């Protein structure tokens, strides 16, 4: 053939039916899965959809707080980065003999999210008693419409396959506490969930809300100066997300003692290592909180190392991972016509013009994604 | 001795002014403009599609602009000109083969061309991959003129593919 870079590998074509992706007894086929996904092939969209809709009623069924036992792996943001999330359960262990949790933040930023989501969701259904899922803040209409998700369905799929993740999205659990010791939320806490029984009273099937408890475990962070504080304050509104707040040492460490919790595990914020242990609580001399990424060099721009975090024997260890390579994707998975094509009407042209005038770091990655860290307008 | 036979928008005045252009762009007076007589022009040695245009220009293949081929080329630039006509110039300028189609390789190397090396080749070649893919609505892994269209027709890039002669 024509083709020029002969050794790159070509997307397969063939799209994967029910049989392919379901055996006889209705169990994912996550090998034959992963392994096209990995290739970039794609399902049939009811295919696509069928994972979507099965592991929604499994995520429909679960409660606002999950209870998880050790030994146990946790993971932070994705962000559809799917050749990273391959390498992830590399270093994690196979979810057939692991017992798995997801922060959240499956989607947007990385340009394999839809991948990420329908393999994470096939793993759900074939595991849905030792694999979890949580919402993060990316896990809503409003941020996936501006950010590149929806767009990503539409280009892959179609707004059939964004709308059955909208409804999908809306049935993952907020919270979960594990091996009774740690209470694990994308974000964080909120003035108003003063008890792991106030998680259980919220409704969260639905999109979330502007104010309030469920916004609040989605988007809070911990003051910047978290640990040494100069006052003792609880929260003040979070200026760096633009919504809900930043939570203390000491309205963690009150947190703690009132549920009678070791530590806060979350996600939300990208750290160089993959990782960050935050000021040993007073009472234990174990971090008070404890913030676990799950995205390497996060955008492929802030050059950061991974983490997850495996609980076991009584031992927290943190594994660190890097980047693996990917697919290649213009911004806003813009194909070649539609960019180059500006380029060569505007240079032909001149060409035209002109003959006939013959007879006349991460930290540098970081502020610089500040804007894209908040919520986002309205 | 001889009328001339051509295909234009234009008029008996262009037509006359354009080959008074012709004229001094052709250095050795051989009545057909080569490359480096296109290449003459130092406005034109900073551009990465001046020989797909002189090819598309050169219609007989013999590597020269000949008058017809000429006045026809800057034709499809009318401002009289029609939006089909505008891409399909567009078209050519990607379909190296005049096959009609846009391949792979084709795509690969005329976008190479213009992106040169800020895309590592293996980049270039998956967004090719990727972008024949979409628009392949035929499975011949290739882009009719039809498919072309399908993807950049809403863009109106024709309203800008128009010069005054
Ligand atoms: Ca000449
Ligand atoms: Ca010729
Ligand atoms: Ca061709
Ligand atoms: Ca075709
Ligand atoms: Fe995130
Ligand atoms: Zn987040």
């Amino acid at each position: 053939t024509d083709r020029v870079v002969k050794a790159v590998p070509f997307p397969p074509s063939h799209r994967l039916t029910a049989k392919e992706v379901f055996d006889n007894d209705g169990k994912p086929r996550v090998d034959i899965l992963k392994a096209h996904l990995m290739k970039e092939g794609r399902l049939e969209e009811s295919v696509a959809l069928r994972i979507i809709t099965e592991g929604a009623s499994i995520l429909r069924q679960e409660k606002n707080l999950l209870d998880i036992d050790a030994p146990v792996t946790v993971c932070g943001d994705i962000h559809g980065q799917f050749f990273d999330l391959m390498k992830l359960f590399e270093v994690g262990g196979s979810p057939a003999n692991t017992r798995y949790l997801f922060l959240g933040d499956y989607v947007d930023r990385g340009y394999f999210s839809i991948e990420c989501v329908l393999y994470l969701w096939a793993l759900k259904i074939l595991y849905p008693k030792t694999l979890f899922l949580l919402r993060g803040n990316h896990e809503c209409r409003h941020l996936t419409e501006y950010f590149t998700f929806k767009q990503e369905c539409k280009i892959k799929y179609s707004e059939r396959v964004y709308d059955a993740c909208m409804d999908a999205f809306d049935c993952l659990p907020l919270a979960a506490l594990m091996n009774q010791q740690f209470l694990c939320v994308h974000g964080g806490l909120s003035p108003e969930i003063n008890t792991l029984d106030d998680i259980r009273k919220l409704d969260r099937f639905k999109e979330p809300p502007a104010y309030g408890p469920m916004c609040d475990i989605l988007w809070s962070d911990p003051l910047e100066d978290f640990g040494n504080e100069k006052t003792q304050e609880h929260f003040t509104h979070n200026t760096v997300r633009g919504c809900s707040y930043f939570y203390s040492y000491p309205a963690v460490c009150e947190f703690l003692q009132h549920n009678n919790l070791l530590s806060i595990l979350r996600a939300h914020e990208a750290q160089d290592a993959g990782y960050r242990m935050y000021r040993k609580s007073q009472t234990t001399g174990f971090p008070s909180l404890i913030t676990i990424f799950s995205a390497p060099n996060y955008l492929d721009v802030y050059n950061n190392k991974a983490a997850v975090l495996k609980y076991e024997n009584n031992v927290m260890n943190i594994r660190q991972f890097n980047c693996s390579p990917h697919p290649y994707w213009l911004p806003n998975f813009m194909d070649v016509f539609t960019w180059s094509l500006p380029f060569v009407g505007e240079k032909v042209t001149e060409m035209l013009v002109n003959v006939l005038n013959i007879c006349s770091s991460f930290e540098e990655a970081k502020g610089l994604d500040r804007i894209n860290e908040r919520m986002p307008p309205r | 001795s001889y009328p001339l036979e051509m295909c234009s928008h234009f008029d008996a005045d262009e037509i006359k002014r354009l080959g008074k252009r012709f004229k001094k762009l052709d250095l050795d007076n051989s009545g057909s403009l080569s490359v480096e007589e296109f290449m003459s022009l130092p406005e034109l040695q900073q551009n990465p599609l001046v020989q797909r245009v002189i090819d598309i220009f050169d219609t007989d293949g013999n590597g020269e602009v000949d008058f017809k081929e000429f006045i026809e080329g800057v034709s499809q630039f009318s401002v009289k000109g029609d939006k089909e006509q505008k891409l399909r110039f567009a078209f050519r300028i990607y379909d190296m083969d005049k096959d009609g189609y846009i391949s792979n390789g084709e795509l690969f190397q005329v976008l190479k061309m213009m992106v040169g090396n800020n895309l590592k080749d293996t980049q270039l070649q998956q967004i090719v991959d990727k972008t024949i893919i979409n628009a392949d609505k035929d499975g011949d892994g290739r882009i009719s003129f039809e498919e072309f269209c399908a993807v950049v027709g809403g863009l109106d890039i024709h309203k800008k593919m128009v010069v005054d002669v």
